[PDB]
């Protein structure tokens, strides 16, 4: 007898389905377990060990226990991936693993008075930092640019327009350009629990630079559905931090000057009058490498357009025949 | 024993610091001319 | 000096450009 395998094979056929479906909103693990050990997830879900990085796809609306995951790579292998509610229940049941932990007094406590742990130490506290695990976002991580500079600067405004140059026509139909300038360094994932939607109760947050920079993703979204990157350059998009953890998490390429030495060397391409920017500009390399930038995947460093080229499109080309 | 003080270093960090401007100045110059 | 020179710079040419696999091969 096997009544789940009418269902589970059902549900095998229904997870992908018609495959051809475009697949829905993205929902990110975070949280490194075992999907193996236990045999769960309706389907039996045999997924790989959950971690972060995967950027994963949720379509299959069919209980809210556990999702469905799309990793970015040709095929997307689809797996019964859990909630982002239930992914932090999940890691949850282990807490009493180690004998009894929390506030219990362990210690020697085999006799009279004993110490269970009470709903104190779990999941009820944390509210500064309570940020849901997984990361719903769209499509195709947008991949953002950062170089040692002043944006809207001699040598960017020239130059920062080249970056993508060739892209406009050489990298389109799967990737599109959509050039906006706001202030992107308010969010990031949910700091303001009365964002932007009234200017007339005199709130000192109508009074502040809100709703443009907040609303982002959501005008994006139109262009985000359509599986295009963004390219964008602002007067915010200098260092890492913020953008880092912000409301689309980065993928960063790296327009580096190298050396110091050919930064000031040349920071004087035409004669002179750096004065917009002459001291800025040399700490704008200092206030993102020196200390560990632990970022940068796609350096574009090289005294080459052309080989920087190639350094910028066969990482973006391979990212995005994944979603194919 | 001149090798040690580090002469020739200063040589081989000319090269590379000249290798590194005609393609980073171009780069400039050609930016200007697909204009905006 | 310029023997020298060549077989210390041309040398770090494989290391940076054949890194191309390196960062994708891996």
């Amino acid at each position: 007898e096997s009544a789940r395998r009418e269902v589970e094979s059902q549900a095998q056929q229904q997870l992908e389905r018609a495959k051809h479906k475009p697949v829905a909103f993205a929902v990110r693990t975070n949280v490194s377990y075992c999907g193996v050990l236990d045999e769960e997830c309706p389907v039996q879900g045999s997924g790989v060990n959950f971690e972060a990085k995967d950027f994963l796809h949720i379509k299959e609306k069919y209980s809210n226990d556990w999702w469905i995951g799309r990793l970015v790579k040709e095929g997307g292998d689809i797996a019964f991936i859990p909630s982002p509610q239930r992914l932090e229940s999940i890691r949850l049941k282990q807490e009493q693993k180690a004998r009894r932990s929390g506030n219990p007094s362990s210690l020697s406590d085999i006799g009279n008075r004993r110490s269970p742990p009470p709903s104190l130490a779990k999941q009820k506290q944390k509210q500064a930092e309570h940020v849901p695990p997984y990361d719903v976002v769209p499509s195709m991580r947008p991949v953002v640019l950062v170089g040692p500079s002043l944006k809207g600067y001699e040598v960017t405004d020239m130059m920062q327009k080249a970056l993508f140059d060739f892209l406009k026509h050489r990298f389109d139909g799967r990737i599109s350009i959509t050039r906006v300038t706001a202030d992107l360094s308010l969010a990031k994932r949910s700091v303001l629990n009365n964002p932007g939607k009234r200017t007339i109760i005199e709130r000192s947050s109508a009074r502040s630079s809100i709703a443009e920079v907040q609303s982002e993703i959501e005008r994006i979204f139109e262009l985000a559905k359509s599986l295009q990157l963004v390219v964008l350059d602002a007067d915010t998009i200098n260092h890492p931090a913020q953008l880092a953890k912000t409301s689309l998490a980065p993928i960063i390429v790296f327009v580096k000057v190298s050396s110091p030495k050919v930064l000031q060397r040349l920071i004087r391409s035409r004669g002179k009058s750096q004065m917009k920017h002459l001291t800025v500009q040399m700490m704008a390399y200092d206030k993102l490498v020196q200390c560990p930038p632990e970022s940068f995947d796609v350096i574009l460093d090289e005294n080459q357009l052309e080989d920087a080229c190639e350094h910028l499109a066969e990482y973006l080309e391979v990212y995005w025949r994944a979603t194919h | 024993k001149a090798k040690a003080r580090g002469d020739f270093q200063k040589l081989r960090e000319k090269q590379q610091l000249e290798e590194d401007l005609k393609g980073y100045l171009d780069w400039i110059t050609q930016a200007e001319d697909i204009d905006p | 000096d310029a023997e020298s020179l060549t077989s210390a710079q041309k040398e770090e040419e494989e290391e940076k450009e054949r890194k191309k696999l390196a960062r994708t091969a891996s």
